[PDB]
RNA sequence: CUCUUAAGGUAGCCAAAUGCCUCGUCAUCUAAUUAGUGACGCGCAUGAAUGGAUUAACGAGAUUCCCACUGUCCCUAUCUA
RNA sequence: GAAUUUGGACAAACUUGGUCAUUUAGAGGAACUAAAAGUCGUAACAAGGUUUCCGUAGGUGAACCUGCGGAAGGAUCAUUA
RNA sequence: AGGGGAUCGAAGAUGAUCAGAUACCGUCGUAGUCUUAACCAUAAACUAUGCCGACUAGGGAUCGGGUGGUGUUUUUUUAAUGACCCACUCGGCACCUUACGAGAAAUCAAAGUCUUUGGGUUCUGGGGGGAGUAUGGUCGCAAGGCUGAAACUUAAAGGAAUUG
RNA sequence: GCGGUAAUUCCAGCUCCAAUAGCGUAUAUUAAAGUUGUUGCAGUUAAAAAGCUCGUAGUUGAACUUUGGGCCCGGUUGGCCGGUCCGAUUUUUUUUUCCAACGGGGCCUUUCCUUCUGGCUAACCUUGAGUCCUUGUGGCUCUUGGCGAACCAGGACUUUUACUUUGAAAAAAUUAGAGUGUUCAAAGCAGGCGUAUUGCUCGAAUAUAUUAGCAUGGAAUAAUAGAAUAGGACG
RNA sequence: UAUCUGGUUGAUCCUGCCAGUAGUCAUAUGCUUGUCUCAAAGAUUAAGCCAUGCAUGUCUAAGUAUAAGCAAUUUAUACAGUGAAACUGCGAAUGGCUCAUUAAAUCAGUUAUCGUUUAUUUGAUAGUUCCUUUACUACAUGGUAUAACUGUGGUAAUUCUAGAGCUAAUACAUGCUUAAAAUCUCGACCCUUUGGAAGAGAUGUAUUUAUUAGAUAAAAAAUCAAUGUCUUCGGACUCUUUGAUGAUUCAUAAUAACUUUUCGAAUCGCAUGGCCUUGUGCUGGCGAUGGUUCAUUCAAAUUUCUGCCCUAUCAACUUUCGAUGGUAGGAUAGUGGCCUACCAUGGUUUCAACGGGUAACGGGGAAUAAGGGUUCGAUUCCGGAGAGGGAGCCUGAGAAACGGCUACCACAUCCAAGGAAGGCAGCAGGCGCGCAAAUUACCCAAUCCUAAUUCAGGGAGGUAGUGACAAUAAAUAACGAUACAGGGCCC
């Protein structure tokens, strides 16, 4: 696919740890729901930046132990 | 989002247990009870374990002119009369209530149906 | 209610290293217990620095258990100076 | 291959100890509840016959009493209106 | 834990009082009451009423700022000013007295608004009891605090008002 | 709540009530229940503000930046058939006779939609030859110069989301619901014409597809970022 | 398909329950029980335990049958049609039963596999094998080895099985074939150099590496060292052109060499009339059993994205190598910590990690909804997972298998005491368990499935039995009548 996200984990020598921010609704109401899971960046060459910032990233294949999703570009700075 | 509060609860684990439409179980010993206040009588109920949990649990032989089980060893079926966390009840702290047995009855009939 | 001497055992505590009857009664540990331990109290005769009740750790201190270990023993036998 | 067998990696299961989660036995002990009342004493209500309740701390046959300091959820006995 | 230690005053004594007095009425008196370094973190810890902003209606009275200043004296030979002080304002304070509107009532300037959302949030409640007990973990020296059940057991307990 | 000799509640007869091939009784649950509450609760005494402030996570957070005026094509509800505004119909007559409102696209105004290379159409600037007829801007054959974004595709760049609009795609039965006399019904997905020696004939619909994904149209409400020692911004 | 009612008081208003009151997917039980059509059914209890009988096997040409001692008919002779049973080959990895675990990519929706296997249906093909250089165990066909069968035997007994003798094959081995040229590397000799040269060697496919080609967004020239094509011999190349997809090292094409070496048609059936030269040769005409490498759907596998009921008296979690990652390697059908090693500290968490609980299989969908919601899920259909517990395997295209083995733990059966067997969570049926769920029946007819060209098999499935088990209907009376009326109706 291809997502987004803020750069969580810098320091893992090529592995970006980078947050992506989902938000849900449900019943009862739904504007308070803030949810957001962490995925693994990548991994195979080199060239970015750190903590903060927001990177594209698109599925990679099985890359590592659940890793697996390669940096494509940084759209944040 | 939040927030789960009290009432009715999950986790169970009582006498019956079954929620039966009775409880199978011999018939320990015969304790007619005793009323409660304002009205007052002589409350024939019978004790017995429930062949299942085997716990023992006593209850009015509720009929109207029926100790006829009553039968030391035989085998009524019990069956609460919802209250249903508790007795009705003139007749004091009885759980349960009898049902059926030796495993038949109306409680009185086969032949005829006699009362009660 | 009483007769009564200063006062008439208070917290607390036990068959206890004090209890007569006592091998106390009930449990508990046993195949089995005049041993142990846990309980219970008109305790012959427990009790408050005569110190009362607790109590970590310490113990060549008294007891009873379990495991391991084993000639203690069943059942004695052989070897060395 | 069969025998047979060297080392391995899987890996049952055996033992012994650990750790969870779910039940459960017991001398006795101490609550409660059905409890309406039996018996002692009157705590609360009427400033309940010592106004009452709030902590907290002693002391008690039971209810309680008392000590500091609160609140009226009050005494209205009324220095103010 | 030390300092002191007037007063009163748990415990404790005795004096009356009672059928019964371990009290209530005397009177001694321990602790405590004060104190410093350290704990304890409960109270009818009250206004039994969360915090923030709105809007909804009148008057009076006591704290800073505006003006007219008038009122009597400072400053003095006098004015003025000055000091209080009077009158109209506003600010914000603590409170009082009466409509719409709210409530079960009582009452409420909110306890008001919205059919029965609606401005944002923190918190607690879900019949009585059994109980703020059982257990667990934590806090503490202790007393205790904080967290906190279920079994069972009952149909009423409970507010406000109205009359005996 | 009944029952303590005259029982409207027990017992039994008579009768009568209710539902009936079916009624109990147990036991859950769901409703009633706005007694668990986003809609939509309560909290001064009735259950319920923490003693007091601090303050992290969370949840929320003043208003300002594009309007307002003008032009152009639109069909669907409409006042009768209708491409239709001074009328072609719904009117009292021995002429004067009212047009609605709804939504959509495009373009003008100090107003780039991402795009240079340039690649088509059918639309316009508009005329080289012409025109129809109801009063020529009621109609369009026509190709000379010559519209921007539809629009394909390499090649150069893009600030990130919520939300909301149709849309695609993946299941049948399940349910909503068209169709048809299964004797009616529950169902079923059959069926229906006749003209009966190899005849004809319709079906087997639609709907809901809800969170996430994809694809879309929108720029109100709400975030996000940008030029401050200029390390701005073009060509 | 938006309703409330009765109980705290002397009477009264308020909270708040309690209790009636209705529908079940809630089963049970009590009585009662006429017909109709529709039929749920031992899951809750105990994935507890099972007597016995069943449940899976299949073949038209099909690879396999014989001269009177495999033989049921009867003449096709040098093996007839006929068959038993045996080898073959397929199948048993479907189904049907069950939810114990399971807080998971389970499952749902969406994703892709530039990250891989796939029997089988299907679409598609392949003249190069010995060549050692004509007298190549031969292509007019190449060894064998064996079941069944025969007799010879053993053991209580099982689908027991020895030893002896026979024979088969699409079985195991085996391993012949055919065209023509094309440029390649050898270079004998030419006895010229601006080079020329014969014949003799290599070849196909798969497999192993290792190399190059894969074009391209703009447009033009000088330069080596090597090396081609035409030439008017000075010079010139304007002579080509290569997909597909967003994204390649792709697919498919070569250059070197390489392997206990893959692949190519030994089988069989109809069908004996045509070409011309007399057994011949071509001809093999039609269909089918095949074998190679492509995708083809049947599929499998992993796989993104977002969703997972209670619980804080569960706040810190994960490293003895794996928990995050990096290299490199080993395995895999194949990604990857999948496993190894070496190296680095990482990855999650109050936005609820971790841990605990589930009388937890998920999702279809079920029940009562004015709406909003509660509550339910293992009957069917999908997806999962398991056949006593638990591992490990052979078989294969496909299984960690139930109706297959192997061992352990667990039950537990027949024994001539030696030893030998087993898995109903498949139908029936039993015990047990409990509140709680039927028959040891019939059948292939239907629906379909499995085996090869048939019509074999199938407690998949369908019929019956049992069963007001939830549902649709719906008789237990219909007439007027005669008169008695007690009278009510306009007085």
């Amino acid at each position: 696919k291809i997502l987004t996200g803020t750069v969580v984990s810098t320091k893992m020598h090529r592995t970006i740890v980078i947050r992506r921010a989902y938000l849900h609704y449900i019943p009862k109401y739904n504007r308070y729901e803030k949810r957001h899971k962490n995925v693994p960046v990548h991994v195979s060459p080199a060239f970015r930046v750190q903590v903060g910032d927001i990177v594209t990233v698109g599925q990679c294949r099985p890359i590592s132990k659940t890793v697996r999703f390669n940096v494509v570009k940084v759209s944040a700075a | 989002n939040n927030y789960k509060k009290r009432l009715l609860g999950t986790a169970f684990k009582s006498s019956p247990f079954g929620g039966s439409s009775h409880a199978k179980g011999i018939v320990l010993e015969k304790l007619g009870i005793e009323s409660k206040q304002p009205n007052s009588a002589i409350r024939k109920c019978v004790r017995v374990q429930l062949i299942k949990n085997g716990k023992k649990v006593t209850a009015f032989v509720p009929n109207d002119g029926c100790l006829n089980f009553v039968d030391e060893n035989d085998e009524v079926l019990l069956a609460g009369f919802g209250r249903k966390g508790k007795a009705k009840g003139d007749i004091p702290g009885v759980r349960f209530k009898v049902v059926k047995v030796s495993g038949v009855s109306l409680l009185a009939l086969w032949k005829e149906k006699k009362e009660k």
